């Protein structure tokens, strides 16, 4: 089978929870009865639009299966059966969340793009550092004054392991733009999608006038016969 | 245009404020306060008691 | 079931003591009794002073008796019998100044749009934090270049008791003006009433100018001859 | 029986849209067959933990039917069926998701305490003002750094209407804190709930030092030589 | 099978153009039976560290051959050549570097820890965000004050795809460091090596100081 549990990008970004049934590399025969079940047995929503008859003559049939959330975040395991006249065995799927998973929060800082990238005056790379989710799985977007950004501007690494920290992950999100953008200033914020943060949400924005500190400029004018006025 | 937001006579401080029209778009304003301070360097601590030591600290 | 007290907004915007109790048009009556009964018993007279118009509209009046004398400052068992035929049992409503409550006196502080908003360049919102009040009724009105501006362009909160503060209120006051007033700096006013105030009324005005500034430019002329200001 | 729609605010405290049949207008009676059925023509587990008798001239039984958010937006017209002496047939109120609603999403402002209230030193108020939004459901919970502060720190008031917009609301929420702890310099998010946003959530950022450098050009003039005339 | 390539992140750390074979999925039976060549043939050298035989019925005979970069670089084919008990026909791999593609350097940028992570006081993370790069090599590693740090304490990311940039990539490594390390004002310099460069190594240098700008600008004014 090549089909995949619902990852924390999917279930977040299209608000609704699908699961997948996909097969591969089978007989394009008689008896395609996929066989939609739950742990309980009850029938979720059939497959609609199956890519059956590959130009590669293999079988598979997309599982595009509506369900909710919480039976998804339960302790219900759904069996997918499928079974075909070459193999009247049920290809069961025992997909649902794996459990055990320590949540933790990421803590997301917004870095900000260097110094010398901005000085070649070409584009400005601004970093989402997503760090410490135990669950790696993160949906990094970023969003322009409450208008996210199309996915072709910003790419996002894979969920890596965290090197001083075993059960932890981080991951990236450089949102590549022109330097005459970052002058001006936009707010440029990346929400991140994880489960352990208590909102599902943490938005972190970082514009030109965030790390500027109050810059003095003191004018000791110790003697001056100029004969001008303060 | 710089509007007098104190004239403090006593203590000579003067502070201005002023819009300043610096770029088209009406934000990036700059709302500047002008302080201006005369410190006495020869005023005692009480001025009206012209005995008393002489004023080294201006808070 | 309505019976509106005079608040300090009554007493000091209008100085008129004005007993009201609204009868909502549960059932059409002919002889509406909206009398407002004193613990002692006489009935200063009131009847259909203005219409409730509401959606049914079918006979309802609203009856302002005013008792204007210092028996309501000091305090007594005030009570229109709204007693009807039609719905027979008589559902009247009882209301009394509150008695003895501490009088703290409000920190009133105005606080400028944000910098956020002021960036859509659509519309400014000034708040007026009127907090620390513990009796509960609060008079706030606006005013810009010392005329009262209209109640339909600021809205003012109920009191709500302040979280950390025992019994203490606090109450808002947004004032919704266009960005191009705000920022050509248009002093907006915050007129608060509270009895607890020493002259019974503070005035905070704020405006882009006085604002927060963003260059401080100071010059502290250490001069030998200063003597006096000039 | 007053059947209480599941608000926004307690689906997202929850994550589980509770919708209650608390059986109001109804004394107490015998004959209970409460069940809340989907429009589809079925019921679910239902009524979990339900309470004892109360006549007050009412009843303390619970609706408790663990619906989805992809159930609950659905639109599907779930009724309950209680049942009882006064009436022998099931009160089957009408309770889904109005789709008649504008879906404006809130413009989250977060103003800084003012000057004067970290000048009296005992007390800032961060006001969270959530402005511009249509549905009048609205989640405000604050975060001091990442975790959320205990509901009696903060107090949201309730959402009032937008006076210059037509059917916009808005709603502003405080969090009073002590003066010493804003002079640290944390974070104070606050995250703002609501069914418009494009994630459901957005969250502002106040810190110590939020807004421009505001930077100082101050000028020692220690001669008379440049001394100011008048 | 599966030739491993000399790859510049495998080059460099070991500065020999090191190529493994990689014939695992089989029969884990003891005997070798491999000789590694060139396509000529003449490319022979031991076949050692064959390890243990992996619990689930595989077989791990590896082999390890070492030449320089000029033949590497020079498009040579390259072919293990099986010829083992249980394969019936023999294999190819003809292996080589793709050439042809476009050399750019790699624009390092070291972003400093972000001040919301150092007021956590718990650690600080120092990202060289290798940007650019289209050969999709890279050899990020950290060393401080002259000595590598290691490889643990520094994790790199695989190469991705730029995302408006048509052949670049990008890479980003971290380097977790506590937070009074970082106050101390110690060097971690960034030691980039990729193909493109003009030197193939490039070093930058973070440290508390170059992310202060000037805060005092005292202007002494006389006569
Ligand atoms: C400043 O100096 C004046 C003048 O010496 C002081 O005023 C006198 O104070 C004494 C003692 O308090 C009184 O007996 C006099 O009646 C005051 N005279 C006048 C004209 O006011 C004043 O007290 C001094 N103030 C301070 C703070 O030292
Ligand atoms: C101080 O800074 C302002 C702007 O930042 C500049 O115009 C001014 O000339 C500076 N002072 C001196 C003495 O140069
Ligand atoms: C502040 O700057 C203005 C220039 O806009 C200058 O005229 C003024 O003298 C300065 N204030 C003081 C107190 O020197
Ligand atoms: C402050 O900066 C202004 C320009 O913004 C400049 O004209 C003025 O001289 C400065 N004040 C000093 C140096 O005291
Ligand atoms: C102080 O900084 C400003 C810009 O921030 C610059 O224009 C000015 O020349 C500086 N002062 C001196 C004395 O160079």
């Amino acid at each position: 089978v090549f089909a995949i549990p619902p990852s924390f990008a999917s279930i977040f970004l299209t608000k609704s929870t699908k699961l997948t049934c996909l097969v591969t590399d089978l007989t394009t025969y008689d008896s395609v009865t996929i066989s939609w079940t739950r742990q309980n047995g009850e029938a979720v929503k059939t497959h609609t639009n199956i890519s059956e008859s590959h130009p590669n003559a293999t079988f598979s049939a997309v599982g595009e299966a509506s369900i909710c959330e919480d039976d998804w975040n339960s302790g219900e395991r759904f069996t997918c059966t499928v079974t075909h006249t070459d193999l009247p065995s049920p290809l069961k799927q025992t997909i649902s969340r794996p459990k055990g998973v320590a949540l933790h929060r990421p803590d997301v800082y917004l870095l900000p793009p260097a110094r010398e990238q901005l000085n070649l005056r070409e584009s400005a790379t601004i970093t989402c550092l997503v760090t410490g989710f135990s669950p790696a799985d993160v949906f990094v977007q970023w969003m322009q004054r409450g208008q996210p950004l199309s996915p072709e501007k910003y790419v996002t690494s894979a969920p890596m392991p965290e090197p001083q920290a075993p059960g932890r992950y981080f991951a990236h999100s450089i949102l590549t733009v022109s330097e005459e953008e970052w002058n001006t200033g936009e707010t440029y914020t990346c929400v991140v999608a994880h489960e352990a943060l208590p909102n599902r949400v943490t938005e972190r924005t970082v514009d030109k006038s965030t790390g500027k500190p109050t810059l003095y400029n003191v004018s000791l004018v110790m003697s001056d016969t100029a004969g001008t006025c303060y | 245009e710089r509007i007098v937001l104190v004239d403090n006579k006593c203590k000579c401080a003067r502070i201005t404020s002023r819009i300043i029209r610096s770029s088209e778009d009406p934000n990036e304003d700059i709302v500047e306060r002008n302080i201006r301070i005369i410190v006495p360097l020869n005023n005692r601590e009480n001025i009206s008691d012209p005995t008393s030591p002489l004023r080294t600290r201006f808070v």
